[PDB]
């Protein structure tokens, strides 16, 4: 349940590091 | 049924996708840990990084993104598919 | 291409060595997703996506 958080890359700070390569990149 | 070596096609075709999600990810994650010493090196000498250094990190963030979005749904295949 | 070697590869294996890959596979992925997530960690802490200000 909690254990594909992980394997698929779900954790908090991938998220915030998404949101940021998003902005550093200007993409939606 | 659509079958190859005996196992069903569909079954083989989401675990080869899964191989293949796992060898590029696998990548992907080695050239963020030297990236990151790198970092973590420059940031104790209070060295800027570079503008490429940066845009390179972030494609490869956005590009895990996308990675794991297929990596689920594939997994989600594969544990389907696994009734033994 | 090698994609299609790949599956040809996997239907060629025994019943048992295919679950093992399949296993392998699995527990890959979960091993992946923590090296991941730790270099996430790092990089949040490092500050590699702050955008330039000066």
């Amino acid at each position: 349940s909690a254990w594909k958080t992980v394997a698929c890359g779900g954790t908090r700070d991938q998220l915030f590091m998404q949101e940021k390569a998003r902005q550093l990149l200007g993409r939606l | 049924m659509e079958t190859l070596g005996g196992f069903p096609v569909e079954f083989l075709i989401q675990v080869t996708r899964l191989s293949k999600i796992l060898m590029i990810k696998k990548e992907h994650i080695k050239k963020l840990r030297e990236m990151n010493t790198e970092a973590e090196k420059l940031k104790s000498y209070s060295m800027p990084i570079s503008i490429e250094f940066q845009r390179r990190y972030a494609t490869i963030v956005l590009e895990l993104e996308q990675l794991n979005k297929d990596l689920n749904k594939v997994l989600h295949k594969v544990q389907q598919y696994c009734y033994e | 291409r090698d994609d299609i070697d790949m599956l040809k590869e996997l239907g060629s294996l025994t019943t048992a060595n295919l679950m093992e890959k399949v296993r392998g596979l699995q527990n890959l992925a979960y091993q992946l997703g923590l090296d991941e997530s730790r270099e996430m960690t790092r990089g949040k802490f490092l500050n590699i996506l702050e955008k330039p200000k000066k």
